[PDB]
């Protein structure tokens, strides 16, 4: 069920035999945890700058 | 933008400004990636060079930041149509690569269906660009957002006096005088999922400027999805 | 950057101008889209405050009951 909490994904959410399976945009990659988002760049799309 | 805020330092990245021969900004664009502009298909009907500014904050004053790339190459969608701005999308390939940066980072295109189903029904999204500050006001020397609400369809459909396609989106306010405005078509609608930024609309088109009764209409980009990829295949 | 006259304002994108209500009108079945542009796509141009129509021969935007003046050159 991804409508809980977008399955507890923070980018895309989506559903795999009744098992929701994190993703992530481009520039990311999925923490170990399946759940978060590993920005594999500097400048990950999305997130601001000041940081 | 007709009243929002100026965009602090860091604050809107992906922001793009498209401009004329004479350095006069004439419409927006979000950064895509190292080479490449989103933008509205209209902003480029007149034909005439012109280039590409991210960096920006303020525009009376250069003041280290900027960067001009060189468009080199343009891709307006081909069933686009003045008559009513349908398809109004296109993409701009630079010469030359963008050097992301403080202020200069691109912004994610989102996977069509999350888009659809968790982007799009957030509450809201954030509208941003150099434009005009009013109705009838001049163009903003300062890069300003504004967070505008998503709209339901006939909602939208049925305050407009010209047709929205499915190929568009409404988003604003009934009565609330806040709007984007001329100068800030092209310019990123993107809508934020949890401290990210997915680009959800294109500043397209509107009747007047934050009117009561009226919405700012948005080219809805979670459908020129792939239209976008392949755009980045051209050759 | 055209100077505006008492009831015109300044369009500094011009995109406006050509929906401005014409004295002796007849308006188009479908304005001209370019007005519902929100690009700035034109240079700066006066044109009518809102509830003016342009007096098609002097030019200039009066009040809807004032459209009314002959021409001939000599
Ligand atoms: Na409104």
């Amino acid at each position: 069920l991804c409508s809980l909490d977008n399955g507890d994904c923070d980018q895309f959410c989506h559903e795999e035999q009744n098992s929701v399976v994190c993703s992530c945009a481009r520039g990311y990659t999925l923490a170990d945890n399946g759940k978060a988002c590993i920005p594999t760049g500097p400048y990950p799309c999305g997130k601001q700058t000041l940081e | 933008i007709v009243g929002g805020q100026e965009c602090k330092d860091g604050e809107c990245p992906w922001q793009a400004l498209l401009i004329n021969e004479e350095n006069e900004g004439f419409c927006g664009g979000t950064i895509l990636s190292e080479f490449y502009i989103l933008t509205a298909a209209h902003c480029l009907y007149q034909a005439k060079r012109f280039k590409v500014r991210v960096g920006d904050r303020n525009t009376e004053q250069e003041e280290g930041g900027e960067a001009v790339h060189e468009v080199e190459v343009v891709i307006k969608h081909n069933r686009f149509t003045k008559e009513t701005y349908d398809f109004d999308i296109a993409v701009l390939r630079l010469k030359t690569p963008i050097t992301f940066r403080m202020n200069v980072a691109p912004a994610c295109l989102p996977e069509r269906d999350w888009a659809e189903s968790t982007l799009m029904t957030q509450k809201t999204g954030i509208v941003s660009g150099f434009g005009r500050t009013h109705e009838k006001g001049r163009q903003s020397t300062r890069l300003k957002m504004l967070e505008v609400p998503y709209v339901d369809r006939n909602s939208c459909k049925l305050s407009s006096s010209f047709i929205i396609t499915q190929n568009m989106f409404c988003a604003g306010y009934d009565t609330k005088q806040e709007d984007a405005c001329q100068g800030d078509s092209g310019g990123p609608h993107v809508t934020r999922f949890k401290d990210t930024y997915f680009v959800t609309g294109i500043v397209s088109w509107g009747e007047g400027c934050a009117r009561k009764g009226k919405y700012g209409i948005y080219t809805k980009v979670t459908a020129f999805l792939k239209w976008i990829d392949r755009s980045m295949k051209t050759r | 950057y055209p100077e505006c006259g008492e009831n015109e304002w300044l369009d500094d994108c011009g995109t406006q101008k050509p929906c401005e209500a014409k004295c002796n009108e007849e308006p188009p079945e479908e304005e001209d889209p370019i007005c519902r542009s929100r690009g700035c796509l034109l240079p700066p141009a006066c044109v009518c405050k809102d509830g003016f129509y342009r007096d098609t021969v002097i030019g200039d935007c009066v009040r809807e009951e004032e459209c009314d003046q002959h021409e001939i050159i000599h």
